[PDB]
């Protein structure tokens, strides 16, 4: 039962003028508040923002940004707290703060790897990392190979827009790739 | 852990 998801939103001007940090961040709360509460009680979240102006994280790279520490119990307080989070950064950065010709979706998912290890060591834990982003060109990574024998996490990939991370993909097991468009059923 | 840091080094 017991799962692990690490959020990744890129936050690139095109994420942030086509509203697609706007429905990863509406996306994140239906599903989160959807969560069972056996699956709240069991399960952890997290989140880093990718093609960053703000530089905080554990291994101090630059433009990667964990708003979000790994968290659990994943509980309904905890859950309106962590998208009011993401709520703020949107609300603070609408105004385009220095976000412009940024790439580091790799130091990105680097991070996440070793914050990820480091985080749950010999556990029988689901882990994931959910990516929500619409360039599958920018990845700077042969070195796939080096990934498809360290990351013990499946990768699953959201294309918000309308390769590197196709490869990646197929590379990692259990991973896929989903469009915006085929998240939810629109109604009609 | 050892790999996966000298990649993000390399990156860096």
């Amino acid at each position: 039962s017991s799962e692990s998801t690490t959020f990744i939103v890129d936050v690139s001007p095109s994420m942030m003028k086509n509203n697609n940090v706007s429905k990863s961040m509406a996306y994140l709360e239906y599903t989160l508040l959807n969560k069972s509460k056996k699956s709240r009680k069991t399960d952890w979240i997290s989140c880093y923002l990718a093609n960053c102006p703000v530089s905080e994280n554990s291994q101090e790279i630059p433009n990667v940004f964990q708003i979000q520490s790994f968290l659990a119990p994943v509980t309904t307080t905890a859950t309106i707290g962590f998208i009011k989070r993401l709520k703020q950064y949107c609300d603070q950065h609408s105004h385009d703060s220095s976000n412009e010709g940024l790439q580091s979706m790799i130091q990105c998912l680097l991070v996440v790897s070793l914050d990820i290890k480091q985080q749950f060591q010999a556990r029988k834990i689901l882990k994931q990392i959910v990516v929500f982003t619409d360039n599958l060109d920018d990845l700077d990574i042969e070195e796939i190979d080096l990934l498809t024998e360290e990351l013990s996490t499946r990768i699953i990939l959201i294309d918000c827009g309308k390769s590197n991370w196709l490869k990646l993909v197929e590379a990692i097991p259990n991973s896929r790739i989903y469009n915006m468009n085929e998240l939810l059923v629109e109604i009609t | 852990n050892s790999k996966l840091l000298s990649l993000l080094r390399s990156k860096t």
